[PDB]
């Protein structure tokens, strides 16, 4: 049950299909509201410590 | 959560062809049956109406019934006709004769076993079965008699599921058939016991929609059946796409039907507007709500202004705010307060779905439970009593085998339905 | 029950712990001879995982305690 | 210092998405469950533990279950962005909804799904070493939230016993409404919430809509905004467990200070610096201004006016750069006001908390960034007015048996309507009696 | 040290393929038994000796016989991948099957084949120096497995005497079924097995199907998955002989600890970290979690619920990175539970084992990789419910003598049906009597 | 484990030709007899049906018997006819005349010794002999009389083996010959004593299969014999290929017959569907199970819905999960519990084989023991009683030498078989 390059192309096509959903006509509000925005928010850790 | 469809008679098969065109278009199914869509959102609920055949293809979970195959050959010959499974076409060898008794008792009992076998085969294949959906006219012959026969058999076999019908009823001004009152009265008698929810459409109302609102120069049955297929496909949209406030046929029934006999509803669809005017006004929730409650946009001859709303439901499709829905339904209830039954504190249910029909920014479908439905039944009962007192055409039905007692029972039951609507019309808090 | 309020019983959900002595008794042929019979699983016409299946296959779903306020109900327990 | 969150039905799962988005972003866990280390030398810190547990490889996973009878919203969560954060067994979904019937949820359908939920809740509680309550989010207007929420709270109350249960509940708004059968479900939801909860906070969407129109500058809000506000409130209340502060407040202190008699546990909630970014740079935001804000009726998240009643207890949570002396001066100024009245048997009306961690700012959010905030939960007799309107709408419908055949068909006796309506009537009389001055001396 | 394995019929040979695959890969013997062309010995150490013996040239050959009446399954073994591992004499095949008849296996055909099997087993037993039992794999639902397994166990019990005989037995599932005549064969098997087995472990395919659906993520399981799970269980129980550990457990200790009275030798089996690869990285897997897991009925490989009975003895085998203090704390917590009950005459209910070797990973397998596992075999009165349902189905068929002419034609007196049915009735009464409290009898 | 086939009369020899085509194709044997296959799985069980002659060749273990050489010319003209061993063809010089007594008593006793000699020569060459397989019609003359004679002789010589028959019985609707009831009654008397397991086929059911399911425009007896050859080659498949749960003719017999007279079985083969429809349905285990239990797919005129199942067996070919098979058999047993005899706790046996028939991904054959088979015998007894009361054609049989008491004895035996089935149908637990 190994994979030929044709199977690799099919797998890559399925990944692209999953990524390209929720386009302009098919946008839900979870898609446009909840996204990945970790790199834009500031994180403060001054007032938190390790319990003993 | 999958529905099984039944299409009966000429009207039913014709409406069905346009419905399955609309459904195949929204989900991107080629007229060969091949999936050619462009988003996973189309695929992820395809099971609701389609079964999957091998290497791509989808097949529609529908039964086609008629007494002469001429119509079946016409539907098989249509542009999307190939999609239908050949084994799903069931036909006899002689017509209903436009007679209810023939359709119910003689050719009905001859065909019904093969239809029940196919419907059970289709139902038991489902992992969880939602209601059945049936399209037929009450004025015809095979539609009324065999449709109500099949409804009774399915109600015996699946009493815990939902039974839903869309039904065409004779216009108040011009008849298409002389014996319409008998077929209509007997069919309404069968439906009020058997059905869970029944929607009614007048062809006269679709003509008035086309001429007044759309200003069409040369309408055809394709336009009327397209309007109907649009509303039909709109009612199920929340079943099969995500939204902020999901809805279901059972939730509609629970909010619309106060008492089990009061299950006959009016229909409308809002963003109807002529191609010349469309450049002058953008879509927004006030515009849809105003057209939605305008009696010009309602698909029955009875007018709401002669009755009162017990309950109503609005299903919205599109990317939209909750403020406009909640505040519009409150504002409409407050300004027109005399037209709403006062012993229910809020008559309207709302639901919101993200995915509109292609090429419209927004749409709403409206379902209304209004006491003005009593005028249609009263008119049919008057014409029936005029015909029955004189034995006007009765020998055909009695020669098929019907007892005269059926006509008096059906008349009495329909008259009691009219009385019950009138009593709820004039109720008060005291 | 107490004044101006209703107890869990009135609504029909006594909340006492089970009788573990009866629970730990195996269900043999003598048991079914004494009460009922046929240790076979009752057959059902509904799909597995549907409420009808659980209703006519399991004891917990089919159980129904008496409903009613203790003042009007005789109680007898 | 652990807490387990239970989310029920549609509102509860959608509010859960906003809550867990916020708690992840506030602690710093990435959507894949890993925390990116900042310093190479030093201890890892441990603050997540109230809401997350770590595996031995350092992945984080959250202490929550998501409960629904329809698949679509939970399947959307399964296919969304946070797929890898949740354990897949935790996201439990049935086949078909309770169709706005409390009876269908309680008797027919919830009985099938409830045992998986109980096994997951048990598996969580076994993985704890300090547990101080269950947090429950649901709406009482819909069928599965009412019926399965009641059934599950009953089972939890038998199995877990003394452990505390704090509810956030969306009650039917006083004139905005979404479904016809809301009064029946809310009445039946009553006994479940009366004898099977320790404090229940009531919210109405019409108030949070008013707050988002008046204070923020949003013309067309939607549920994601309301859910983000609720998440902010929950984060403010649970911050006292998670970060350093001058005056900590354990969840048992709420019950001790807020509840005078065991049935009188329904509380009002409000939040002060709801402000837009353009206004935020024009104004200072001192302690006394936000303390004055939480007492104005424009700030509340429930549609009731407390000027029509009397306060019994107040709990004030301050977070951020605040000094206790300023809190004391503010509370003394509030006490001076003539339009704020306390029942004469409650002289020491206030509980205070002070925490150093300022509120977090969410990238897509609509709130401004502010250095300090205050959050209030308060018990007041004005709440009795909400029940009177629910009872009037129930009486109007029930006088003609408008829908009862659905409920009787799905398994419920007709007697249950009258019993529940009499229990809520007695609750109304309790709120009338407790607020009456002791003018009679014997 | 050494143990000899006897595989009978279809299930026993197919489970044998998975077992010998695992034991080869765990010890390191190649599938053909040879060694690389430059080495003088294939492996450095003798630990294999429990299951394999090496020739003076260093080829390995395994201590097993495969017994079948139809050729096809053994011919598949002869033509498969392990062709060179087995000695050809060990693979014994007849001409024609026992046709689902216990009578055909026991009287007519197995009586003909049995002396070759005994001669092969003797040839194995002569090449041993510390044999400490026989392991037997068979299903009691089919004709040759039941009839020849019973006949062979009777002969073994006369010839070898005191040596222990431990059976792994596939019993007819309580509602999944494969053949009509299963009750007759299972009753007559259990009648023979009562006198001539020291401990019998019972398995049902319906339980392993449930386990593979809930814990593993397999939509379409087949017998190879079940057989790999069984092989893992057998490897866990026999690991105590083969690798270093804190608390070893010899095969003779099981019979001494588990069997209170000579008829009460049927035991339930369960295995804890049956888990999929996607779940395994979401969870820590500590000692106390898997100890809590082994007592839940979702973990069992037999379809019975132990909450409906009382435990007499439990034997808990831990393998991998475990520390004794955690095992003791876990067992004391289990002992605390209220749905776990011991008969009052059995105060010291537990036997423990602790081994350092973690479970092996098989290239095609479906289990995740884990550092520790625990396996339990336990004696409980709940087992009486399985026999009652088999006996009721036997009574239903036997009231009309529904199939008896086949059994009488293949050599059996009709009297044997009634005798076996009273013996199983007496076994039911034994399970009623043993479970009676001593405080109740005064 | 070798099977010996016997083909008797025109129907038997014609069905045999198609059977040996299917078997020779599956093992890759050229019509010259040369092996040209491409996998060892074909070779390793070739002995089961073929013997190997020197320098490559394989020969098929079959005896052909008939009273007129016309059939030999028909089999010789077929595409595979050359494969058969010349010494295995036994024929006379004059026909049976459609008369049972002639076929049984005059030319039967004349030829039968040479047939028994050939069958013994073929049987004693096997290293271990499995059951015999016989194809014949019951309505004919030499088929009924000489087939039952030979069956009785083989039952005398090999009583511990299996005796299997496939048999064609006269339709109630279409007949080619007038004297069918006498020959049928005498043959059923012989079969119920001699046989171990008997399958019955109505030509009417094969015509209805061809016309409704396959929609063939111009079916021929070759199509009917292809359907029969398909099931015949399917029943033995587990004998001769590997699988996850092996099965055998004796295990089928042990599970199907509760009492020794109740050995008459129903037949089915699942993957049947018209060339137009084949694009519409992917293969799956539920689809095969659904077709397998549909009475439309059963090869007798009696319908299961008029009886009850004592026992049933399903043999699956293909790579598939055992879970799906077991759970399908559980679901069918649970949902239709009224159609299963209640004093047996589980009625269905399953078996699974790895190697499907060529060009199909999966297949199942179904064998059913149902009491509604009594209806066929009752119809034959009715037609017999109509003719016998009037001595309608008896002088032909009496001129051959039969006593009239023979006809009443045979009638009595058939009536007792019908009574025994009816009594077990209506039995109860009490
Ligand atoms: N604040 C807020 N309220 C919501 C949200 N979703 C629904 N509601 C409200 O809750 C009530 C509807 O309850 P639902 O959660 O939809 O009911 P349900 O739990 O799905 O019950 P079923 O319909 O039987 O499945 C209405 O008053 C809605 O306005 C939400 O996401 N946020
Ligand atoms: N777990 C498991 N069960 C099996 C396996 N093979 C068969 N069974 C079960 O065991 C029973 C059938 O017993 P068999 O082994 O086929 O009987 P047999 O030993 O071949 O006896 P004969 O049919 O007379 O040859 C059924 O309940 C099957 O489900 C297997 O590989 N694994
Ligand atoms: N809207 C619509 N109505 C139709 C169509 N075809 C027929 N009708 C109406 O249905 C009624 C005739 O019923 P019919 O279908 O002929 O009954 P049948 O003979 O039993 O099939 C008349 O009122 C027609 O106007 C159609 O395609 N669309
Ligand atoms: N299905 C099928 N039926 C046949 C075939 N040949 C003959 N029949 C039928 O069998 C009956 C004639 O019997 P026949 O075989 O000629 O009897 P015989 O003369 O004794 O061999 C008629 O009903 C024929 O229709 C055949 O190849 N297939
Ligand atoms: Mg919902
Ligand atoms: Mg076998
Ligand atoms: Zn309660
Ligand atoms: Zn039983
Ligand atoms: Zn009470």
């Amino acid at each position: 049950h190994t994979l030929t390059p044709v199977h690799e192309e099919t797998v890559l096509s399925q990944t692209q299909r999953h990524l390209n959903r929720h386009n302009g006509k098919w946008a839900t509000e979870y898609s446009v509201s909840y996204k990945d925005s970790f790199d834009e928010a500031e994180v403060n850790k001054a007032y938190s410590k390790r319990s003993i | 959560r999958e529905i099984v469809c039944v299409q009966a008679g000429q009207c039913g098969n014709q409406i069905g062809s346009k419905f399955w065109e609309v459904i195949s278009d929204e989900h991107g199914v080629d007229p060969t049956g091949t999936y050619q869509g462009d988003s996973d959102l189309q695929l992820e609920r395809i099971n609701v109406y389609f079964d999957e055949a091998t290497g791509g293809r989808y097949v529609p979970r529908s039964v086609l019934i008629d007494l002469e195959p001429g119509t079946m050959d016409s539907v098989r010959a249509g542009p999307y006709g190939q999609i239908f499974r050949p084994d799903n076409f069931i036909f006899g060898q002689s017509g209903a004769g436009n007679n209810w008794a023939k359709g119910h008792y003689t050719e009905g009992a001859e065909l019904i076993d093969s239809v029940l076998d196919v419907c059970c085969k289709e139902a038991e294949s489902c992992d969880c079965l939602q209601g059945f959906q049936i399209c037929h006219s009450l004025g015809g012959g095979t539609g009324s008699g065999m449709g109500t026969l099949l409804i009774s058999k399915l109600r015996e076999q699946y009493p815990d599921r939902i039974m839903m019908t869309f039904s065409i009823i004779p216009s108040p001004k011009v008849s298409d058939t002389v014996v319409e009152p008998y077929n209509t009265t007997l069919s309404v008698h069968q439906l009020v016991e058997n059905s869970d929810e029944s929607m009614c459409i007048d062809n006269e109302a679709l003509y008035d929609i086309c001429f007044r609102t759309l200003k069409l120069t040369t309408p055809t049955f394709g336009d009327l059946n397209h309007l109907v297929s649009a509303v039909v496909s709109g009612v199920t949209c929340c079943l099969r796409f995500p939204g902020q406030l999901n809805s279901d046929l059972r939730k509609l029934a629970v909010n619309l039907v106060p008492f089990p006999r009061l299950h006959f509803f009016m229909m409308g669809f809002a963003p109807l507007t002529s191609r010349g005017s469309q450049q002058y006004r953008g879509l927004s929730v006030p515009e849809l709500t105003q057209q939605m409650f305008d009696a010009k946009n309602m698909m029955q001859a009875a007018d709401p202004r002669h009755g009162r709303y017990l309950t109503a439901s609005a299903l919205f499709r599109g990317r939209m705010s909750t403020k406009e829905v909640d505040e519009q339904m409150l504002n409409v209830q407050n300004k027109n307060s005399s037209y709403f039954i006062e012993w229910i504190p809020n008559n309207i249910k709302s639901s919101v779905c993200d995915i509109p029909p292609k090429g419209l920014k927004m749409a709403v479908t409206f379902i209304g439970n209004n006491t003005c439905i009593q005028e249609m039944f009263r008119r049919v009962g008057e014409q029936f009593t005029l015909m029955f007192r004189r034995k006007a055409f009765l020998h055909w039905y009695t020669g098929e085998g019907m007892d005269e007692m059926e006509f008096t029972e059906a008349e009495s039951n329909m008259n009691d339905l009219v009385s019950e609507y009138q009593q709820y019309q004039d109720a008060t808090i005291e | 029950h107490d004044k101006k309020y209703h107890h869990c019983d009135c609504y029909g959900h006594p909340l006492g712990l089970p009788n573990y002595k009866v629970l730990a008794q195996p269900r043999t042929n003598n048991y079914y001879n004494a009460t009922g019979g046929c240790p076979c699983i009752p057959r059902s016409a509904a799909h597995p995982g549907s409420w009808r299946n659980k209703r006519e296959q399991l004891r917990s779903t089919a159980n129904h305690f008496p409903f009613g306020c203790t003042k009007k109900r005789p109680g007898t327990t | 210092r652990e807490a387990i969150c239970i989310h029920i039905g549609q509102a509860g799962c959608q509010v859960g998405n906003a809550c867990w988005e916020l708690f992840c972003l506030e602690h710093g866990i990435q959507p894949d469950g890993a925390m990116p280390s900042d310093k190479t030398i030093g201890v890892e810190d441990d603050a997540f533990n109230t809401f997350f547990s770590e595996t031995g490889a350092g992945k984080h996973v959250p202490r929550a279950v998501f409960l629904d009878l329809e698949p679509t919203v939970v399947d959307e969560v399964r296919t969304g962005t946070y797929r890898q954060l949740f354990h897949p067994e935790q996201l439990i979904s049935g086949k078909e909804d309770a169709a706005n019937n409390y009876a269908r949820g309680h008797y027919t359908i919830g009985k099938e799904i409830v045992d998986l939920c109980l096994d997951r809740i048990r598996k969580l509680a076994d993985n704890c070493t300090g547990l101080q309550g269950f947090l429950v989010y649901h709406a009482v207007g819909g069928g599965t939230g009412s019926g399965l929420g009641a059934l599950l709270l009953e089972r939890l109350s038998v199995d877990y016993g003394k452990k505390s249960k704090l509810g956030y509940t969306v009650y039917p708004s006083p004139q905005v409404s979404t479904a016809v059968v809301e009064p029946y479900n809310s009445v039946l939801s009553t006994h479940s919430l009366l004898e099977h909860t320790d404090v229940a906070a009531m919210l109405d969407n019409e108030a949070i809509y008013d707050l988002t129109r008046r204070n923020l500058d949003i013309e067309r809000p939607t549920y994601t905004n309301l859910n983000r506000l609720i998440g902010q409130v929950v984060s403010s209340l649970t911050a006292s467990l998670r970060f350093d502060g001058a005056l900590n407040v354990d969840l048992t202190e709420f019950q001790t200070n807020l509840v005078p008699y065991p049935r009188i546990h329904f509380v009002l909630t409000s939040y002060a610096p709801v402000i837009s970014a353009e206004k935020a740079y024009h104004e200072q935001l001192s302690v006394s201004e936000i303390s004055n804000a939480v007492f104005e009726p424009a700030s509340m998240m429930t549609k009731c006016d407390p000027r029509h009643g009397k306060y019994m207890a107040c709990c004030l949570m301050y977070r951020g750069d605040v000094v206790p002396k300023d809190v004391n001066a503010a509370v003394a100024t509030i006490k001076t006001k003539r339009t704020i009245q306390f029942v004469d048997w409650s002289p020491t009306g206030f509980k205070c908390g002070i925490n150093y961690q300022p509120p977090t700012v969410v990238p897509g959010g609509d709130l401004a960034k502010v250095q300090r905030a205050v959050c209030m939960i308060a018990n007041s007799t004005a709440i009795a007015e909400v029940f009177a309107r629910i009872d009037h709408k129930f009486d109007l419908m029930y006088s003609k048996r408008a829908f009862v055949h659905w409920y009787v068909g799905e398994g419920m006796e007709e007697g249950e309507f009258s019993e529940a309506r009499e229990d809520l009537a007695a609750l109304e009389k309790d709120y009338e009696e407790v607020g009456a001055e002791s003018a009679d001396m014997d």
